């Protein structure tokens, strides 16, 4: 129905005001997307450069 | 009389 | 899998236990086949909200 | 004699806050 | 148009240079009572509409979260 | 979705240091300019 | 009555122009009738009025008020602009009545 | 020997308008928002120049152009987010400017207030059409709903629907007319702003006390010059704090999808500064009634100078009207919150009560409050 669940706030490594992203986590998530999620979803605005 | 006047004490503002 | 470790190591918090027994008592009283459109929905969101609040409290310590 | 020290200090506190997270910190095992 | 703005008679103004006076002369110890005086003189006319509409907002969100609750 | 994120926060840190250096100077200049008006005293002696 | 007078004095104190030393007739919005009400004032009332406005602007500039001994109490807030303004209003009304017919 | 500053044919304009212009001494910080509004407009046009001179906005691939701006153009994300959050900060400063004029009795300037109302109409139009331009999902739905609102009036609704739209959904040239006068109309805003300055220079400024300030006036330089520089630096701090830390706080995620007419949006709203206005369209159950309700709200804002029944200009000595004013300000805050929330129970009746309270406060309650205030002051 109209009832929904609000997700909580996980303590991310980039949640802080000056906190930067962990780039090795981005690389690992990229090979997750390439090896799993690329069969159905797209990244139409993202290039390899 | 113009001699009846004097400047106020600016001690709380002066260095 | 570390989030499962978080799940059974903070499942014993009193509010999510209470919502859990609300869920099992609802599962008892919906199986009577009252031919209605009534489900065990809102207390299921309440239990998942409590357990996910606990997870987001202390998930990311054991992760890489 | 301040602008290069300004940018250097801002960058230095940026990788001090974010040590081990940026790409320059991990140009050893990924090259 | 300085010179033909108004007509003021018998007034004396005294002023100092900015270089023979302090920029922050007793800043906190004379600024905190004046800020508290202004807040005490204006909060009784500013705050209560904001308190009432905060109550209205909380009541509206409480009804929205109390909208169905698996009605018996 | 946000590839500019690290450089965005780097410019934010640069902004915070720039403003922390600049705004005390502008506030001190404003107080120094207005200290003539804030020290002004008025007297009225009718004849 | 007495309670209406008490709430009137309380409203006068809570209006806040007595904290700046202003009188009641100083706070009138300078329309055309008020402008030729000021123009018909004698010199001493006009000079006191200009000093009161300048002192009010000086106190408002520093966000300060007068001490409580120097505040304008209720008994000395006389109505000096009231006859001039009322006769200006009366002559404007009769000029409008003449121009209507 | 002659003075260069008072005899030059170009510099007497700039010092008579900027340097030796007499201003009231007791001006607070609120008037500084007006100056902020001016420079906010300027940086908008600057970002707008950077949104056209490098970029190729399309009638079909506008969203693809926008993400290529954000990703494949150097500092394109920065100028795009300064444009969006500068529109938000422009409406913040405009609301505070209008509230300053509404509170301190500054509406007694007739033509200045009237061309201000014209400027407000112009900035409403530019902000809405700029929101239409990037062609998001809910941007498309908002444009479709509000063009269905404005298509009802004969020969000026329908003819301009076929003039601004080649087709109702999509054809070979759709958004170029929106882009065309979203491009040109801020320069009309700047022209009306210099007319605003010219009329104010004719009539002089106003003090917060509402009295004749001619007893104590000071040169604009160097007091209000450094006050405006301090205000501009504080405003730029907050502006790129919103740009450069929290870019999607005043924004919304629902327009970060490509436009699809087959897919309905779950929750539809305009931007936040439109939201209370949208609530008025949810108040009266008539489309033409809602359009005339928007026009009537800004028209009673223009009509407020005719409702001044008090002989005191400013509201520093008017406590009843001050209480009514803050009730009104909180009522607009409630109206923004209501316009955010969707159309259900009891947000319909909060919308009805908020709209009738807004109209009752502006129309009838404030002049009766001024009459009561004047009666209690032994005035009449
Ligand atoms: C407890 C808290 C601290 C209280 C305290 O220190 O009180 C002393 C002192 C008391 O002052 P006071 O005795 O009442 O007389 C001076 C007046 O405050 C009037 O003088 P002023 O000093 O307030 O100056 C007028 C006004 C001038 O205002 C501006 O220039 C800003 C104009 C508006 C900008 C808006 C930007 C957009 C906002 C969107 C929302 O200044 C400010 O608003 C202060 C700006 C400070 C910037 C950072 C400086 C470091 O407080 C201040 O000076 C307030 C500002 C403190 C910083
Ligand atoms: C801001 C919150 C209130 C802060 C406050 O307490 O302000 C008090 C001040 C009035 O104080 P004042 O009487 O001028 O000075 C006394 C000195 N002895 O109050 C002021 O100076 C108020 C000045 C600003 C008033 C407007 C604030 C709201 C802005 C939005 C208005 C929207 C109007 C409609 C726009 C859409 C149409
Ligand atoms: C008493 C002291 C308390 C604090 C203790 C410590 C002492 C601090 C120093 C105090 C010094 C004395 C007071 C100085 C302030 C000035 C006087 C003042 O404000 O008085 C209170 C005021 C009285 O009213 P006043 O305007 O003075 O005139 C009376 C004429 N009948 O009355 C008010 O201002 C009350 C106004 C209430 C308004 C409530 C509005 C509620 C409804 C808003 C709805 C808005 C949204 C609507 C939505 C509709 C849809 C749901
Ligand atoms: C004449 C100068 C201007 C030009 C050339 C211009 C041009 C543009 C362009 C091309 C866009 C689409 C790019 C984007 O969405 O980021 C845009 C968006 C926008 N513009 Fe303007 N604009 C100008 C002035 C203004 C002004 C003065 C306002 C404020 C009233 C404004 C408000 C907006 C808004 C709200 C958006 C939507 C931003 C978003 O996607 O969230 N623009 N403008
Ligand atoms: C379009 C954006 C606007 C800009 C850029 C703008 C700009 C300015 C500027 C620079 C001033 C002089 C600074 C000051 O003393 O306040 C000013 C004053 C003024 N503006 Fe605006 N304005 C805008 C919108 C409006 C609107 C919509 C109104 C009407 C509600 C308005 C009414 C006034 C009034 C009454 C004053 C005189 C202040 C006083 O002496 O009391 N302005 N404006």
């Amino acid at each position: 129905s109209d009832l929904e669940l609000h997700p909580p706030s996980y303590p991310w490594s980039h949640r802080g005001l000056l906190s930067s992203l962990d780039h090795t986590s981005i690389r690992r998530g990229f090979q997750v997307y390439k090896q799993v999620c690329s069969s159905c979803h797209s990244m139409d605005y993202v290039a390899y450069r | 009389s113009h001699t009846d006047v004097k400047v106020p004490d600016f001690s709380d503002y002066r260095r | 899998d570390p989030l499962t470790t978080v799940r059974e190591h903070c499942e014993q918090l009193e509010k999510c236990v209470k919502a859990r027994e609300r869920l099992e008592l609802c599962d008892n009283r919906v199986s009577s086949r009252s031919q209605t459109e009534e489900d065990c929905t809102e207390e299921l969101f309440d239990f998942l909200h409590a357990r996910d609040h606990c997870v987001a409290h202390k998930l990311f310590k054991n992760l890489k | 004699f301040f602008e290069r020290a300004f940018d250097q200090g801002a960058d230095a506190i940026y990788e001090h806050i974010n040590e081990g997270k940026l790409w320059k910190h991990i140009k050893h095992k990924y090259e | 148009e300085f010179g033909n703005l108004a007509r003021i008679r018998h007034v004396i103004s005294y002023s100092l240079s900015p270089f023979e006076q302090r920029a922050f002369p007793s800043y906190f110890s004379k600024g905190i009572p004046n800020v508290l005086r202004r807040t005490r003189e204006r909060i009784l006319r500013v705050a209560p509409p904001f308190v009432v509409v905060y109550l209205i907002y909380t009541w509206g969100n409480q009804e929205f979260e109390q909208s169905k609750r698996k009605n018996p | 979705s946000e590839p500019e994120h690290d450089h965005r926060k780097r410019m934010g840190l640069k902004m915070l240091l720039m403003m922390g250096l600049l705004l005390p100077l502008t506030y001190a200049m404003k107080r120094h300019k207005w200290s003539v008006l804030k020290s002004r005293k008025l007297a009225y002696r009718p004849p | 009555s007495k309670w209406l007078d008490g709430f009137r004095k309380w409203y006068y104190n809570a209006a806040g122009f007595n904290k700046l030393g202003l009188m009641r007739d100083d706070t009138l919005h300078e329309t055309e009738d008020v402008k030729e009400a000021i123009r018909r004032l004698p010199e001493d009332l006009y000079n006191d009025r200009m000093f009161r406005i300048k002192r009010a602007l000086d106190l408002t500039m520093r966000h300060q008020i007068l001490p409580k001994d120097q505040w304008t109490k209720y008994e000395e807030d006389k109505f000096y602009l009231e006859p001039y303004l009322k006769e200006v209003i009366r002559e404007r009304k009769e000029r409008e009545e003449w121009a209507k017919k | 020997m002659t003075n260069m500053r008072k005899t030059h044919p170009l510099f007497k304009i700039i010092n008579h308008s900027f340097i030796d212009l007499p201003a009231p001494s007791n001006i607070s910080s609120w008037w500084n928002f007006g100056s902020l509004l001016g420079v906010c407009l300027m940086v908008q046009i600057i970002t707008g120049l950077f949104l056209a001179m490098h970029y190729t906005s399309d009638t079909m691939t506008a969203f693809s152009s926008v993400t290529h701006i954000c990703r494949d153009v150097n500092y394109g994300w920065l100028i795009r987010y300064m444009h969006a959050n500068g529109a938000s900060m422009f409406f913040i400063c405009l609301f505070l400017h209008v509230g300053r004029g509404l509170y301190y009795g500054s509406y007694t300037f007739m033509e200045t207030w009237n061309i201000g109302v014209l400027l407000l109409f112009a900035v409403m139009a530019t902000a809405f059409m700029g929101y239409v331009l990037p062609w998001g999902q809910m941007s498309f739905w908002g444009a479709t709903v509000i063009t269905n609102l404005l298509s009802a009036i004969p020969y000026i609704g329908t003819t301009l629907v076929e003039w601004i739209w080649g087709g109702f959904s999509v054809d070979k040239a759709t958004l170029t007319r929106f882009f065309a006068f979203h491009f040109i109309l801020p320069f009309i805003i700047a022209a009306l702003a210099i007319v605003h300055l010219l009329f104010l220079h004719e009539t002089g400024s106003n003090n917060p006390t509402g009295l004749n300030s001619d007893a104590d006036k000071i040169p604009f330089h160097p007091y209000y010059t450094i006050k405006d520089i301090l205000g501009i630096l504080i405003m730029f701090l907050i502006l790129m704090t919103l740009v450069l830390f929290f870019p999607d706080m005043l924004g919304d995620p629902d327009n970060y999808m490509p436009a699809n007419p087959l897919n309905t949006p779950p929750h539809i709203k305009p931007e936040w500064y439109f939201l209370f206005a949208y609530a008025i369209l949810r108040s009266i159950p008539n489309k033409l009634g809602g359009v005339l309700a928007l026009i009537l709200s800004i028209l009673i804002l223009a009509l407020m100078p005719f409702l001044h029944t008090s002989k005191q200009r400013s509201l520093m000595f008017r406590p009843i009207t001050q209480i009514l004013y803050w009730i009104l300000v909180a009522n607009l805050l409630i109206l923004t919150w209501i316009g955010g929330q969707p159309v259900e129970h009891p947000f319909i009746i909060i919308g009805q009560l908020a709209s009738i309270s807004y109209f009752s406060i502006i129309l009838i309650l404030m002049p009766i409050s001024g009459i009561i205030e004047d009666k209690m002051l032994k005035l009449y």
